RNA sequence: UAAAUCGAGAG
DNA sequence: TCATACGCCTCTCTGCTTATCGGTAG
DNA sequence: CTACCGATAAGCAGATCTCTCGATTGCGTATGA
């Protein structure tokens, strides 16, 4: 449902799709302050 | 006094009438999201005994304590039902507990891998238990050369 | 049972010798435990047992529809007349001797006649015993049923309290 | 044995096994009824038989009947007599109740059977009368303490426990003092063993005696107990009737 | 080819193994440890196993091991197994019953 | 109605300094046990204006509080005069945070507070910005009967704790970062707490809880 | 999930519906199964065992057994127990080799 | 239905009829109280099967989540706590109690001298530090219970017990001194330490669900002239654990008063913090 | 890793599950929020049950 | 020997 | 005339989830 | 002006211990005899 046909990819962007990711793989280890200290890397 | 709801704001302003150290009320989920996790662990088990006050069985405040403290213990009121059970790390008293479809689907999803630590999965699996008896090992002491 | 939903079941067979004989050498057929009727409050099976005695003295029959008597023709009195009469004691009560030191028991024992009926639901259709037999295909446990050989099962609560003693090899 | 629905704990407990050649029936001592919420209105209750000396360890030590005498719920007792032998216990313990050699004799070895394990010493021994003219004559507290004195081990001294009764003073004359429960030195003294003292009642004589000398004692001292309230109620039965 | 699987094992196992010196539980021997042992050294007899404890014609092997932790001569260890992983060995003889 | 509000705001100054000494700054018992005289007679008007702008103040770590966590900084806080949130006026408290190098910044406002700052105040690493209520804080929280005593337990402490019952930050109980106790603590999150809980069949018996 | 009935006779359970409910596979079959060795009957009271016993009839206590290992000290009972055999109590059923 | 009759002597045919309505109540009523406890209590035992006592004196999951540090801050087996406050059997029974424990074999194995000392120096702070506000209290020592393991420490006791064993001391003077029986008294409370290894939560479920069993529409439903009538009961039970609602059928809150506040002066803060709404002033209303 | 605070095997205990699955729930509904396609810019049509 | 539904039910 | 194999033939509680309509940023 | 965010209202989904006996098991139909 959340995809696009042409470009294939989800219809959020593709940033936020890397944030999760990273998110995601960094909280895998239990860092789950540093998950949430990883937000603030936003320039 | 005693009111009919439950709004702790409403008597903060009226401090003449009313000692606001001692505002203890009927309700749990606004005493937690008002007074933090640990005034609702111990409105839990004043309500969970004052029940048994009426109705008078008496009981250990121990079987008490320990329940609050595992409502508690995700700093948030959580139950012992489906809606608050997922938080767990074997599924399989999960979908023992109830809705095997429900929780299968997600335990395989993730590829969710069961270290077989509660008694459930245990039991399930055909292990030895890990509660009283098996919770230690025995080892047999032989004088070789 | 008899016909105040007195319950029981025959907890065992006394031999006629060490059954309670009593002054006349009747010794009861029946054992009611005295202790029933003080939660049970069957007043009826009282009054029944000495209106019983009475009739049976004196080869007669008492009528026991309710509402004959009222508070001024107590039927404790009016079968206590009847049995002082036929010359037993005016409450029901009746000397004993134990059948075991043959020694008079301290008080005199009440005993009548009252109207017993055996029940319809027996013992041997609630006994069950297994040690192996009939297993199920899809699962390999022990069958469900009296008449197939079949196992009891341990539940959920059992496993649980099983847990609860902190016994494991029991569970296991 | 388990009693469904398993509510808690001690619905399943362990027995030992006694093999009577008579019936078709199991059977169970009265003071398991109120653990196990049971009852005898025919009820059917299980009896499972484990086969590996791990399990047989298991229930004869953790599981067993005499280590569930206070229930996790509040710490009150769960075990103990029931409906004859209080009456029985209140009938003996009175101050009529008199009994010459032979039936203070006759009622100790009733329930302190050594052959069995039942008291320790390997000879049954006795009190003096508390009469000696014109005839010797004991009474029933005296029997109650040659019991606890029979039962209780030896080269340990005997339990000195105060404590009360449901009866009240006054409905055992004027002046008397039987509503309090007196105990010295393993010897009863003052007071009549009502429910309080024994069965599901906390600080009685056989919760006293729990704690002092374990549970097997305590078990032993029930069970000699319901015995010798068991044969004294056929010497002289309990009764009632309409005149009450 | 399997060494780096089995050393990778034995220095886990090392780990966890908490030193005599500093095992901080309980020093009896608890209700459950006494029924597992007497089970597990019943069984042992059963199966023949070679027993120190003269034996007055008993025959049940219960109440041998019961007899045998009496007299304090139970050939087992224990293996105390603390949440992570950590473990610490008593041993009979060193506990107290009751 | 004036002396009333005047009252509410005096109650919201008293928890806010009690909650940063608690939290472990210097502050003595004056400014903290304020009489109302002494309040109407510094913090009025010709009339008895509120005049909030000088109700700011700075909080400075203690001795023992710099001994028991070296990396301590510095607190500020600011009481908004406007009714709203002005989105100006939280830009000059942020940019003045790390303008005077401020460790912690406490914010306060009066009735609601713009959407926007939710997603501004957290973008100024390793500064730390807080949001409260003046109608939330007219009377303390860990003054009640039921809520025990919270205290923030160290970085030393907590590795004492881990290392004796040989666990993880993530098996500990955990309390949220929304109750009331956590953010009057002002307790970052990975941080174990210590909770003195006067329980009724042991009378005090100590827990420990993580903000996660 | 199945789509289409007007009059029918039974809606079939699918895999699904093997292992939801409390007639479900876990429920029935892991969490609590029948066992082997166990009796079922009424009891009835008896104050003459000691409060820690059990009154098996002789009907029980020929049909269930215990499977006790034969032994240098076992050999004399369980030989009696075999010569007495499945109908003489005590008596033995089987005699399971090695 | 006030009948005068009694089960001696009868009763007549209406209050008979009664007696029969009455009857039919409890006979429903049975029913139902057998019917309503086997979820709650299967909830409960499901969550809770794994959570037991480990090696630690600390109760945790079978995962490992920890849910307190100590078994009720105190870790005192219940089946135990029977005659630990019976200071009275304890020391006229002392002699046959301490020829039971045997303290001299429990010596090699136990260390007194730290935790006593470690106890007095804590009895002593509180006893400076009892008459303050709760949230003034700067614990310096935290209770004994923290680091010294209560069943490797003698002395090592919760806050209640001591001080209810120090005030029994002081209170009763009594041939035994204080001093031994202090001793036997700790060892009471050591070896009356719950085993690592209890089923805690089965233990815990257990107490809670099986007397819920034993509880229905009792007579406790009171229209005298007026109250709240709170929820109560299993309902309340699974309003409370179960469901966890945060909308419950009866939400109130206790306000403690000032001990200057009279009964007037009170009664019209009721009356003004009371909600009225517009029905409640219109006598009625004339449509034309 | 380095320091033991977490094994390479990972840590899976309840707090860590609660995140994870209130982040993979949160992040799953975002998808489903909004309909442009901000990576192409060609939008697409979603499906319906 | 199955499997499902209904009635009588027992604790 | 007419039998067995195919073809279907109206009086309870808790959540969670999504649709639609108010307000605010740009 | 118009896109984004919550705030109800309706629908969706799921809940409200063991065992023994007895009884029972569909109409519709359509072509080969
Ligand atoms: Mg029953
Ligand atoms: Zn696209």
């Amino acid at each position: 449902r959340a995809s696009c046909l042409f470009c294939h990819h989800f219809r959020l962007k593709s940033v936020e799709v890397h944030r999760y990711a990273c998110k995601l793989r960094l909280l895998q280890y239990g860092l789950i302050d540093e998950s949430y200290k990883l937000d603030e890397i936003t320039l | 006094l005693v009111t009919e709801g439950v709004n702790f704001q409403a008597m903060w302003d009226q401090e003449a009438f009313i000692d606001v150290d001692g505002i203890t009320s009927n309700d749990v989920a606004a005493v937690l999201k008002t007074y933090g996790v640990e005034a609702a662990r111990n409105t839990i088990v004043n309500e969970i005994n004052n029940v048994f006050s009426r109705y008078a069985i008496s009981v250990s405040f121990r079987h008490l304590d320990l329940i609050a403290d595992m409502m508690t213990r995700q700093g948030t009121y959580l139950a012992f039902n489906r809606q608050g059970m997922e938080t767990s790390t074997s599924s399989f008293m999960k979908m023992s507990y109830e809705t095997t479809c429900q929780f299968l689907t997600k335990a395989v999803l993730d590829n969710e891998r069961e270290q077989l630590d509660s008694p459930s999965a245990r039991i399930v699996v055909g292990k030895l238990n890990n509660v009283g008896t098996g919770s230690f090992d025995v080892l047999a002491k032989v004088p070789n050369a | 049972s008899s016909r105040h939903g007195q319950k029981g079941v025959c907890s065992r067979k006394w031999p006629t010798i060490d059954m309670p004989f009593s002054e006349t050498g009747i010794q009861p057929d029946i054992i009611i435990n005295p202790h029933a009727f003080p939660s049970r409050m069957t007043i009826g099976m009282f009054v029944e047992s000495l209106a019983g005695k009475a009739g049976a003295l004196h080869g007669i029959a008492q009528d026991s529809t309710p509402w004959i008597f009222n508070e001024d023709d107590t039927p404790a009195d009016y079968f206590g007349e009847q049995l002082a009469k036929a010359g037993y004691n005016y409450h029901g009560n009746e000397p004993m001797y134990s059948g075991a030191t043959g020694e008079e028991l301290r008080a005199d024992i009440y005993v009548g006649v009252v109207y017993y009926q055996r029940l319809r639901h027996m013992v041997n259709d609630k006994f069950q015993v297994r040690s192996t037999g009939p297993v199920n295909s899809l699962t390999m446990q022990p069958v469900k049923g009296r008449k197939r050989h079949g196992g009891i099962r341990v539940g959920e609560m059992e496993r649980d309290a099983l847990i609860g003693h902190g016994t494991s090899f029991l569970l296991q | 044995m388990n009693r469904q629905p398993t509510l808690h704990k001690a619905s399943m407990m362990g027995h030992k096994v006694r093999v009577l050649p008579n019936e078709k029936t199991l059977r169970l001592h009265y003071a398991n009824t109120g653990a196990y919420n049971a009852d005898f209105d025919g009820d059917e209750m299980n009896m499972h038989f484990p086969q590996n000396e791990n399990a047989r360890a298991e229930a004869l030590n953790l599981a067993n009947t005499d280590s569930q005498y206070l229930t996790p719920t509040s710490g009150s007792p769960v075990r103990g007599l029931i409906q004859d032998h209080i009456s029985a216990g209140v009938w003996l313990t009175s101050k009529d109740s008199f009994f010459t050699r032979e039936q203070y004799q006759q009622y100790i070895y009733g329930c302190i059977r050594p052959e069995d394990g039942h008291t320790t010493r390997s000879k049954i021994v006795t009190l003096p009368p508390t009469i000696f003219k014109p005839y010797p004559l004991w009474t029933g507290k005296q029997i109650i303490t040659t019991v606890l004195l029979n039962v209780t081990p030896p080269d340990m001294p005997g339990i000195n426990l105060i404590s009360k009764n449901k009866i009240k003073n006054e409905y055992w004359g004027k002046g008397s003092l039987e509503n309090e429960v007196l105990f010295k030195d393993g010897a009863l003294l003052c007071g009549i063993l009502d429910k309080s003292q024994y069965g599901a009642s906390k600080y009685g004589i056989v919760h006293s005696l729990h704690e002092v000398y374990g549970p097997e004692v305590a078990a032993k001292v029930l069970s000699v107990l319901g015995r010798l309230f068991t044969n004294y109620i056929t010497a002289t039965a309990f009764t009632c009737g309409m005149d009450d | 080819d399997f060494q780096q699987h089995e050393q990778i094992r034995r220095k886990t196992l090392k780990e966890k193994a908490i030193p005599k010196d500093q095992r901080a539980t309980t020093p009896y021997m608890t209700k459950y440890e006494r029924a597992r042992i007497l089970g597990t050294r019943a069984l042992q007899i059963s199966m023949n196993a070679p027993v120190f404890v003269d034996l007055e014609g008993e025959t049940d092997p219960l109440r041998i091991a019961m007899k045998e932790l009496a007299e304090k001569k139970i050939p087992l260890v224990i293996r105390r197994y603390l949440p992570d992983g950590s473990f610490e060995d008593w041993s009979v003889e060193e506990l107290i019953v009751d | 109605e004036n002396e009333r509000n005047i009252s509410r705001l005096w109650r919201a100054f008293r928890t806010v300094k009690e909650m940063v000494k608690d939290r472990g700054y210097f502050i003595t018992q004056e400014e903290v046990e304020l009489p109302l005289e002494d309040f109407k007679a510094k913090y009025c008007d010709s009339m008895g204006r509120p005049q909030r702008k000088m109700m700011s103040f700075q909080a400075n770590p203690t001795e023992e509080s710099i001994s028991k966590f070296p990396d301590m900084g510095s607190l500020w806080v600011e009481f908004c005069d406007e009714p709203s949130v002005g989105v100006k006026t939280m830009k000059t408290f942020v940019i003045h945070i790390q303008e005077k190098n401020f460790q912690t910044g406490i914010f306060v406002y009066q009735n609601n507070i713009t959407p926007s700052a939710m997603k501004l105040v957290p973008s100024i690493p390793p500064a730390t910005i807080e949001t409260f209520n003046e109608a939330a804080l007219v009377v303390n929280i860990t003054h009640h009967e039921l809520v025990p005593k919270h205290i923030r337990l160290s970085s030393d402490e907590k590795r004492e704790l881990l290392k004796r019952y040989r666990l993880k930050e993530s098996q500990l109980p955990r309390i949220q970062r929304a109750d009331p106790v956590a953010l009057y603590l002002g307790l970052k999150r990975g941080e174990v707490v210590k909770i003195i809980r006067k329980s009724e069949t042991s009378g005090r018996y100590a827990s420990y809880r993580i903000c996660m | 999930k199945a789509q289409g009935r007007t009059s029918g006779k039974v809606p079939i359970p699918g895999v699904k519906q093997a292992l939801e409910k409390k007639e479900g596979l876990f429920r029935k079959h892991m969490m609590g199964k029948r066992v082997n060795y166990a009796a079922r009957s009424v009891i009835s009271p008896d104050p003459n065992i000691e409060t820690n016993e059990i009154g098996v009839p002789p009907v029980f206590a020929v049909k269930l057994t215990y499977p006790e290992p034969v032994t240098a000290y076992n050999i004399a009972e369980l030989r009696q127990a075999v010569i007495n055999g499945p109908d003489k109590w005590p008596g033995a059923t089987q005699i399971q080799n090695e | 239905g006030y009948v005068k009759g009694r089960f001696y002597s009868g009763i007549k045919p209406q209050e008979y009829y009664f007696h029969c309505m009455a009857g039919r109540e409890g006979l429903i009523d049975t029913a139902v109280k057998t019917s309503r406890s086997g979820y709650l209590q299967r909830c409960l035992t499901k969550q809770l099967e794994g959570v037991h006592v480990s090696y630690d004196n600390s109760i945790r999951d079978a995962d490992g989540t920890l849910v307190q540090f100590m078994y009720g801050g105190d870790a005192i087996d219940i089946t135990k706590e029977s005659h630990m406050t019976q200071f009275e059997f304890c020391l006229d029974n002392y002699y046959a109690l301490l020829k039971k424990y045997n303290p001299s074999a429990l010596i090699e194995h136990l260390d007194v001298e730290s935790a006593l000392k470690y106890s007095k120096k804590t009895l002593k702070y509180r006893k400076k530090h009892s008459k303050e506000p709760h949230y003034k209290q700067s614990v310096k020592y935290d209770p004994v219970l923290a680091k010294y393991n209560p069943a490797k420490y003698l002395g090592s006791v919760s806050e209640n017990f001591q001080d209810k064993l120090e005030s029994f001391l002081d209170k009763n003077s009594k041939g035994v001194n204080e001093k031994k029986f202090r001793a036997l008294m700790q060892l009471k409370y050591m070896r009356s330490l719950i085993n690592p290894g209890e089923a805690v939560g089965i233990i815990a479920s257990q107490s809670v669900g099986e007397p819920s069993t034993q509880m229905t529409l009792n007579t406790f439903h009171f229209a005298g002239h007026g109250a709240a009538n709170v929820t109560l009961g299993i309902p309340r039970l699974r309003e409370i654990v179960m469901t966890a609602s945060a909308a419950i059928k009866t939400p109130q809150m206790t306000l403690p008063i000032w001990n200057d506040v009279s009964d007037e002066q009170a009664d019209t803060f009721c009356k003004s913090i009371s909600k009225v709404l517009l029905s409640e002033v219109i006598d009625k209303v004339i449509v034309t | 890793l380095s320091d033991g605070r977490t094994t390479e095997r990972g840590s899976f205990t309840a707090t860590v599950n609660d995140e994870r699955k209130k982040l993979v729930h949160e992040f799953h509904k975002k998808l489903l929020s909004r309909g442009k396609c901000d990576n192409c810019g060609m939008f697409s049509p979603k499906f319906r049950k």
